[PDB]
């Protein structure tokens, strides 16, 4: 009795979703757009990438792709695509991101130019601001900081700004993952770094000759990403 | 000039279909067929040799288009 | 063309408890070397028992005169001086060599895993005398009871 | 002495809200604990703050904490006078029970001359912006929206919408017609970036 | 019977399901069977108000915004499919949630949404 009732319930729900989502198609710009021209998504699932071709791009399979490097490179990717593919624009972006994240371990710490010019905090609290009340609600000691910062600092060399600037925006956002080599997602490059570090420390104690280098495996993975798009 | 350089699978399908419908309508085959009666096999033979004078006109969602040559397109 | 030769003696007939039909996994232990051998042997063809000795050899060629093997099987071969002093001959490939676990210690022991179609063997012992092996290398396992 | 805990939480949340809008706030205000808040400051007229903007030093904002649990048109005028005389343009009125419904359209009626805005007191007890699921919003500048529309060949309509009463559009004080960049922390792609037109 | 001494609007009962983790088993959760988000903001020192979750998706969309309701929609669909072992890929729920919440509100996927 139950199986019969369930088929009607599910079939109506598919028709409703199908009637609404039917015109959402990936476009040459890589955006999922409706027939109106409306942009539902700017990359298909937050990163391009078709659910079918992403099965072996999962950490737990670089072990398999490494073992079959020669067929995977020869039969599908080709050594040529590596020859026609250049990564400088995307590689420099990831270096900038890495440097930023190196200077800011806690990325929820309220970066700011003026906030960065609170290291004199002790300089002010020692003796300077000891005499006032809450003039306009701020503080007796906050007004000294405001005065010292405001116009008693260099004209164009008061560059506490650079020590407090935003993280570079993700590469897929700026560098067009399709026509730009090495422009991958921020979660894939982390996996590739982890695996390269755990794979260069396995070749050392391997008793089998490996004719693959960490920086050919990296290009292999980057091509296999760029092609699953 | 900004879209992908490769030939999507939908483009390959439509180009093969159109070249086959042309061959079947008595069009000259520039591929030196070797005894095959299928126009789709001939169209694949032509696509592999890079002899298809068709212009894929990729349309962007605002009406703007880009004209690519079937020769200047990386067939996987 | 020998890569290893020794005289073992069977210590355990099948400790793990996994029991297959015609195959038996012997746990031996060398003499005068104290090397260890795990060996899957087809016992329907070649019965083996406990407290049994046997001379065991691993080779890369059966000719024992230098000429390499061609990778092709002919039951019609006219060179018949190939090692036949041995009752049970197998033919497999080494698929894993792994230095022993112990760090901060010499621990220069190696475990060589060989597959003989589906019958696995593991030779564990001083690396000094397991150098002839290398992954993906074809080897013959000749055996002869005593 | 729970009134003081509420006052301290609201003041900390308003300092964070003013720093996220780009106003000059010191670290001590953002890292002020209760024992020192109560040490400094009891009342509801000396909690009023006046903050300056990173650029446009004339462009400053003024935060009110009315006494009346239900602010009315007269209460609004009494310190719209304060703003008009001190020569400020923006304000922020933290109300304890609500605003009588005519007041909401009065605050709206005051043209860009004196643009005000209301916040309930229970809306400021915590910083929603610090929730796990809330992404980071960034009001794009007039020259970045143009480059976006040019890169995607878009129009300003035909972009996803964010309501002008959105709890995170009211916090970041984003007027209508402004595009906001949103950095979703995605489990799939890391740091997905989206855009929403405020309307 | 319908005369109640006093109750938080919308909450019918709480309960502390002692353990929710093995990795960091020390976790405690104050689950509820009603929904009033602001009436918990007063306990930001007793309870973690970041990590607050509700299955309502209209209440989240009113206290935290629409970009926070997207993820609640996705997690709700995922947890609905999980009870049967089914596992739809996240790239599909992302698109469904982005379409539903396109124009600033949680819009139904039905006859009045068209």
């Amino acid at each position: 009795v139950d199986t019969a009732v369930k088929t009607s319930r599910s079939g109506y729900l598919q028709r409703c979703i199908i009637k609404h989502l039917e015109g959402l198609v990936v476009q040459y710009d890589l955006t999922v757009r409706d027939s109106d021209g409306s942009v539902v998504q700017f990359l298909y699932g937050e990163d391009g990438l078709d659910i079918p071709k992403t099965q072996f791009l999962q950490p737990k399979q670089f072990p398999f792709l490494a073992s079959n490097y020669e067929v995977i490179m020869k039969s599908q990717h080709l050594h040529e695509v590596l020859s026609r593919a250049d990564p400088k624009k995307a590689l420099h972006h990831f270096r900038a991101i890495k440097k930023w994240q190196s200077k800011h371990p806690n990325t929820l710490l309220r970066r700011g130019a003026f906030l960065s010019y609170s290291q004199k905090i002790q300089e002010a609290v020692k003796a300077l601001k000891l005499e006032s009340e809450n003039r306009n609600g701020r503080s007796p000691g906050t007004q000294e900081m405001l005065r010292m910062w405001y116009e008693l600092d260099e004209e164009s060399r008061r560059k506490y700004q650079k020590k407090a600037a935003a993280c570079p925006d993700p590469s897929l956002s700026v560098w067009r993952p399709d026509i730009y080599f090495a422009s991958v997602s921020e979660t894939f490059e982390t996996k590739v770094d982890d695996y390269s570090q755990e794979w260069a420390a396995q070749t050392e104690k391997s008793y089998e000759k490996s004719e693959l280098s960490l920086d050919r495996l990296r290009t292999l993975l980057q091509l296999k990403w760029q092609r699953s798009l | 000039r900004i879209t992908t350089p490769y030939m999507t699978k939908y483009e390959r399908a439509r180009v093969l279909g159109t070249r086959a419908l042309q061959i079947a309508m008595c069009a000259p085959v520039m591929v030196e067929l070797e005894g095959e009666t299928d126009p789709l096999l001939i169209a694949m033979k032509e696509l592999k040799a890079r002899k298809i004078p068709i212009i894929i006109r990729r349309y962007l969602p605002d009406g703007s288009y880009e004209d690519w040559g079937v020769d200047e397109l990386i067939i996987t | 063309g020998i890569l290893f030769e020794d005289i073992f003696d069977v210590k355990d007939i099948d400790p793990e408890g996994k029991k297959f039909d015609r195959v038996s996994r012997l746990h031996c232990e060398s003499e005068s070397f104290k090397m260890d051998l795990i060996l899957d042997v087809n016992i329907q063809i070649y019965p083996v028992d406990l407290g049994d000795k046997f001379r065991l050899v691993i080779a890369s060629t059966l000719y024992e005169d230098g000429t390499l093997d061609d990778g092709e099987y002919n039951p019609t071969d006219d060179r018949p001086s190939r090692a036949d002093q041995f009752e049970y001959v197998m033919y497999g490939k080494v698929y894993r060599i792994e230095g022993d676990e112990t760090s901060t210690e010499a621990a220069t022991r190696l475990s060589a895993y060989v597959s003989y179609g589906g019958l696995l063997m593991r030779l564990q012992g001083d690396a000094n005398n397991l150098h002839g092996f290398e992954v993906d290398s074809r080897v013959y396992l000749l055996m002869k009871k005593l | 002495e729970e009134e003081t805990y509420r006052l301290w939480k609201i003041r900390k949340t308003i300092m964070q809200l003013c720093h996220d809008r780009g106003y000059l706030v010191t670290q001590d205000e953002l890292d002020q604990t209760l024992e020192e808040f109560k040490a400094q400051s009891p009342r509801r007229t000396d909690l009023t703050v006046l903050v300056a903007h990173n650029d446009d030093p004339t462009d400053q904002m003024f935060v009110f904490f009315p006494e009346e649990p239900k602010v009315g048109i007269k209460t609004i005028k009494v310190y719209c006078q304060r703003m008009q005389e001190e020569n400020i343009t923006r304000a922020l009125i933290v109300v304890q029970q609500g605003m009588t419904p005519s007041a909401k359209q009065s605050l709206v009626d005051m043209a860009p001359k004196y643009i005000l805005e209301q916040f309930l007191q229970q809306e400021l007890l915590i910083n929603i912006t610090e929730h796990e699921l809330v992404p980071e919003h960034v009001v794009m500048t007039k020259e970045e929206v143009t480059e976006l529309l040019a890169r995607y060949k878009l129009r300003e309509n035909q972009l996803p919408r964010i309501q002008a009463g959105d709890p995170v559009a009211r916090y970041f004080g984003i007027k209508r017609g402004q595009v906001v960049k949103i950095i979703r922390p995605s489990e799939t792609a890391g740091r997905y970036i989206t855009y929403r037109l405020v309307q | 019977h319908g005369a109640v001494i006093y109750a938080t609007k919308g909450i019918t009962r709480c309960l502390l399901n002692e353990t929710t983790n093995n990795k960091n088993e020390k976790e405690l959760v104050l689950n509820t069977e009603g929904i009033n988000l602001p009436e918990l903001f007063k306990y930001a020192e007793v309870l973690d108000l970041r990590r607050l979750y509700s299955n309502d998706i209209h209440a989240i969309a009113n206290t935290y915004g629409i970009e926070a309701a997207l993820r609640v929609i996705e997690k709700e669909i995922k947890d609905v499919f999980a009870v049967y072992g089914i596992a739809v890929d996240p790239r599909h729920l992302s698109l469904v949630a982005d379409y539903m919440c396109f124009e600033g509100v949680y819009k139904p996927l039905n006859r009045f949404g068209i």
